[PDB]
RNA sequence: UUGAGCCUUGAUGUGUAGGAUAGGUGGGAGGCUUUGAAGUGUGGACGCCAGUCUGCAUGGAGCCGACCUUGAAAUACCACC
């Protein structure tokens, strides 16, 4: 219906450029929903190669618009500086194995900048949803209150895809578009970051802007 | 003429060589001997190449 | 087909003296492409997969792959170490993310405490992460449990020297599968292998992404996966587009059109030197010119060679009306039991085909009747008028270090093969081993003439009982034939395992087929009637396959 | 009349277990149809044959999310495939 609408609406043949079509995507508010932003980026570069992995995290000045919840299932004091500086729930690591178990839920990763007793689960329970702190990416750091910059920045995991595909929420489209401007360079520049030593044709191939239901229109 | 030429390579990381000739029919096995190497003034295994 | 896969420009070998194995060889193989290797044995096509696969570089020419393509190299015996059980062979291939594993354990004590927290961490973690991002990582154990399971592999715990072949084979092919290649070359894939993991292998292929190159010897496996046929004549390859049926035609007219140019460059010569012979007349010419052309008209000709179409099975003693006889046999490992309730006898000038699954009894049989193992239940009796020779799947006993004459003959110039005795230089070459041949060294040789040469080792003992496990695994069709026919004038008699229902068809005078659950069937007639009498206790059904995967 | 591209548009991807052909993380909760059903006929391609996909019709409207009983989750646009 309307689905067949934005099929015309969007003819992405054509090149646009970084901001072109900011205001026909805000003309997709007809769809019934919140509609989050979910941006998709693709790159020139092989992901197959066990080097060129890529995995860390970012800010932007508006948050991500969802809720990150990263519980302190650490021990010492960090479940205690969480507990009024962002931490979804304190867990010991006497208890964390039952916390976990029983609701293991969380928007963030879990915090313990010491307290480590084990990494959880051995078997990707505490790696294979990304859980496990890993400093080479930020996870980890010597700052005990800085974890509120977890939930105070909309920190998000750079996930990898095996063709290299980034999916990543701006700050869902509440925000205007002269607000979208200050995210996309943002992340451009972190994008920029994490660039591998290993290059060749174009560092960057192709953005695709878009709505949880809507079109994915192309940057250029 | 039977007998082939080959070379044996210093194991040293450096590059010298010798040179003799060896019946592949016969001896399949790869030669090695402990001879000298002006380069670096030292006794190293030489192993044999093409 | 824009681009190609593998490239070879003009690519030459030379082994001792001086043989061509390969020259002037420029091919070029694209992605997607499947290819088979035939040709006789000798020819070369394992050189030519080594030479291919990199581990062979003392070539005169170019070869090269595309500058990232994962290479799979199944050669003509793998190499296991036999301390290893299954669980642990594998692991030795997938060894890296298990490594990645402990590494964590490691990583998880440093964060634990607080020494080395994060000062020589973080940077040291980035292998951590790549190893387990770009492979299964944690999904190790289900992976390897759906490949097993794929695979019908033998259970995690048995060990590798106990393992029997096709087992062995198989395990070998799983280390091979695990790590993901693109280019794949197999050296005779189907070599211990049954016909239902023969079909779940082609069905594999024919599903196959990559490029595959096979080196085949079954002319129905070729033609199920193939899509053209390297020949690799003699340093020649030929690339031929088609299936078995036509290139079978295509080969008999190319050797008819070389003997034809033979037989008229020999007509050629003679008459030359019939000219040449002659005198002067007079203060004339004689023509130089023409000498000089008539010297270089002996550019020699490489003879077929090999062509295998004679073997030489030596007269046993004269054999009795009781051959053997086996009564209540019966044999378990464990709970797992091989056979049951199993007897019969067996008669003068027979030949028995012994068929069934991998690793269902069939060699533990042989191990019994020549005094190796201990049934459960006994009374395997055997003639007080037989004398066994054997022949076993592996060919291991023997040292590759011994040229052909040291090795058969012992060093001893007379063979008193049985009763007579026969020269052994004579003995040797009636297995096609001539004179200049009999220095080779046994390592440094081929597959096939490493089965002839067990064959020749084993059977001087001139017993009228012949115990053949699987004597037909790596001999081309002309050899199969000569021992087709140099089975059938022996008077004896022989046992014959084989996967070769083709090879057997033609010998077969007795059948033992295996079945579930420790049933061994015996079957008097050849595998025609032997299909008769299944329809005649006729049971329908054709749902063989399950056709699986390997990974997601 | 055809080959090779090159852009799209559809269509596809069945280990053991769970609803059962059951691809890589989405972003995420309901979209969807009634512009006329879950179903019954109806032609085709696949099949590992239980099925999904579809032309199709007098007639014609709630299916799936929602609850995870799994190594991984709900054929819910667009994703750069
Ligand atoms: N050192 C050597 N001396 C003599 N001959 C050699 C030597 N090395 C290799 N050869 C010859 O190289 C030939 C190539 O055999 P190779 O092992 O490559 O397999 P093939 O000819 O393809 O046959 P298959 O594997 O089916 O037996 C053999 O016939 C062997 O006689
Ligand atoms: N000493 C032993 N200990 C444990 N298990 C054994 C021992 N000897 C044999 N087995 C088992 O019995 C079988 C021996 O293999 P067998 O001789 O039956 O081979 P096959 O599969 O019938 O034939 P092929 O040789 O063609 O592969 C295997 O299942 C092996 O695990
Ligand atoms: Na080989
Ligand atoms: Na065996």
């Amino acid at each position: 219906k309307r689905m067949r609408v934005i099929r015309e609406k969007v003819d992405a043949t054509k090149q646009y450029d970084i901001n072109e079509a900011i205001a026909l995507l805000k003309e997709l508010a007809t769809a019934k929903f919140v509609e989050s932003v979910d941006v998709a980026v693709n790159l020139g570069i092989d992901a197959r190669k066990s080097d060129q992995n890529v995995r860390g995290a970012t800010v932007l000045p508006h948050g991500t618009g969802r809720s990150v919840r990263v519980a302190v299932f650490t021990q010492g004091a960090n479940a205690e500086a969480a507990k009024a500086a962002g931490a979804e729930l304190v867990g010991m690591e006497d208890l964390a194995d039952q916390i976990k178990k029983g609701e293991m839920n969380f928007d963030v990763v879990i915090a313990s900048p010491d307290a480590m007793r084990v990494v959880g689960q051995l078997g990707q329970v505490l790696g294979p949803r990304g859980l496990m702190p890993n400093p080479k990416v930020g996870t980890v750091t010597p700052n005990v209150a800085e974890a509120v910059k977890n939930a105070k920045a909309g920190q998000v995991r750079y996930r990898n895809d095996k063709n290299g595909i980034i999916h990543t929420t701006i700050g869902k489209v509440d925000f205007d578009a002269d607000k979208l401007k200050e995210n996309l360079e943002a992340l451009l520049v972190a994008l920029k970051k994490a660039k591998p030593t290993q290059a060749k044709g174009v560092y960057i191939k192709k953005v695709s802007i878009s709505t949880t239901m809507g079109a994915g229109v192309a940057v250029d | 003429g039977i007998r082939e030429k080959i070379k044996l390579v210093s194991s040293a990381g450096t590059g010298h060589f010798y040179t003799t000739t060896k019946n592949k029919r016969t001896k399949p096995e790869k030669l090695e001997l402990k001879k000298f190497d002006p380069v670096v003034r030292q006794h190293v295994i030489y192993k044999e190449a093409k | 087909m824009a681009q190609f896969v593998y490239t070879m420009h003009r690519v030459g070998k030379v082994v001792p003296p001086k043989r061509h194995i390969l020259k002037n060889i420029s091919l070029s193989f694209f992605p997607g492409a499947k290819i088979g290797v035939l040709g006789l044995n000798g020819a070369g096509k394992s050189t030519l997969l080594r030479i291919m696969a990199g581990i062979d570089k003392d070539i005169e020419g170019e070869a090269r792959p595309q500058p990232d393509i994962k290479i799979g190299y199944l050669p003509q015996e793998p190499q296991l170490n036999p301390e290893h059980t299954v669980r642990e062979s594998i692991e030795e291939a997938v060894s890296e993310v298990v490594n990645a594993l402990k590494r964590l354990d490691e990583v998880y004590a440093l964060y634990a405490d607080p020494d080395a927290d994060f000062d020589k961490l973080a940077a040291e973690q980035g292998r951590l992460e790549e190893i387990i991002q770009a492979h299964d990582g944690h999904n190790l154990n289900v992976q390897l449990e759906r490949a097993a399971d794929a695979l019908r592999l033998p259970d995690w715990d048995a060990k590798i020297a106990n393992l029997s072949g096709g087992e062995r084979r198989r395990v070998a092919l799983c280390r091979l599968l695990l790590e993901k290649p693109d280019m794949l070359l197999l050296d005779q894939p189907t070599n211990h292998l049954d016909a239902e993991s023969v079909a779940w292998l082609e069905r594999f292929l024919h599903d196959f992404e990559g490029t595959v190159v096979a080196i085949t010897h079954d002319r129905y496996f070729l033609d199920n996966v193939a899509g053209w046929i390297l020949e690799l004549d003699r340093g020649e390859g030929i690339p031929w587009e088609g299936n078995y049926s036509s290139w079978l035609e295509q080969k008999d007219q190319r050797l008819a059109q070389e003997a034809s140019q033979e037989a008229a460059r020999r007509k050629s010569i003679e008459k030359e030197l019939e000219w040449v012979r002659q005198g002067t007349k007079g203060r004339q010419s004689k023509g130089k010119a023409r000498l000089a052309r008539f010297e270089e008209l002996n550019s020699t000709e490489y003879q077929k060679r090999n062509e295998t179409n004679e073997l030489f099975i030596p007269p046993g003693p004269r054999l009795g009306d009781k051959v053997l006889e086996v009564s209540n046999l019966r044999k378990s490992y464990g709970d797992r039991l091989l056979i049951d309730s199993l007897s019969f006898s067996i008669p003068k000038g027979a030949i028995v085909g012994i068929i069934g699954p991998n690793g269902a009894g069939k060699s533990t049989l042989f191990r019994m009747i020549s005094g190796q193992e201990q049934p459960d239940s006994g009374t395997i009796t055997l003639g007080e008028t037989v004398k066994l020779a054997s022949v076993d799947q592996f060919r291991d006993s023997m040292d590759n270090s011994k040229t052909v004459w040291e090795e058969v003959s012992g060093g001893l110039d007379i063979m008193k093969i049985g009763n007579t005795e026969m020269p052994s230089r004579a003995y040797v070459g009636r297995f096609n081993f001539k004179g200049v041949d009999q220095g080779k060294r046994v390592g440094e040789l081929s597959g096939g003439e490493r089965g002839r040469l067990h064959l020749a080792k084993l059977l001087q003992v001139g017993g009228n009982m012949l115990l053949l496990d699987q004597p037909t695994n790596d001999l081309d069709i002309e050899t199969l034939r000569a021992l087709e026919n140099a089975l059938l004038e022996f008077p004896g008699c022989a046992m014959v395992i084989s996967h070769d229902r083709w090879f057997l068809d033609r010998i077969a005078t007795h059948i033992l087929d295996y079945q579930d659950e420790g049933k061994v069937e015996f079957f008097e007639g050849n595998f025609t009637e032997y299909e008769e009498y299944k329809k005649r206790t006729l049971g329908a059904d054709a749902l063989e396959p399950k056709r699986i995967k390997y990974k997601r």
